């Protein structure tokens, strides 16, 4: 039930160890372009949120 | 571990046969070359070699 664009769905992420490598099997991933942060070494970054 | 492929899979999961060509154009005895016709050699005259 992905929300429409006009009312997008915002999801809070809290204290967790997030491995950005087990999500590759979750979606087709037509495009995975990324900005200033690169997903290559992302698994080595600590986020405020 | 198994890398099975199914035609029912969507984009981003279909097999992607890839060939990558590695070159070493570092100034060194060159062999593999393109289809440029060799001309006669001229000395003591300004040319575009």
């Amino acid at each position: 039930r992905f929300a429409s664009v006009y009312a997008w769905n915002r999801t809070r992420i809290s204290n967790c160890v997030a491995d950005y490598s087990v999500l590759y099997n979750f979606a087709p991933f037509f495009a995975f372009k990324c900005y200033g942060v690169s997903p290559t070494k992302l698994n080595d970054l600590c986020f405020t949120n | 571990q198994s890398y099975g492929f199914r035609p029912t899979y969507g984009v981003g999961h279909q097999p992607y046969r890839v060939v990558v060509l590695s070159f070493e154009l570092l100034h060194a005895p060159a062999t593999v070359c393109g289809p440029k016709k060799s001309t006669n050699l001229v000395k003591n005259k300004c040319v575009n070699f």
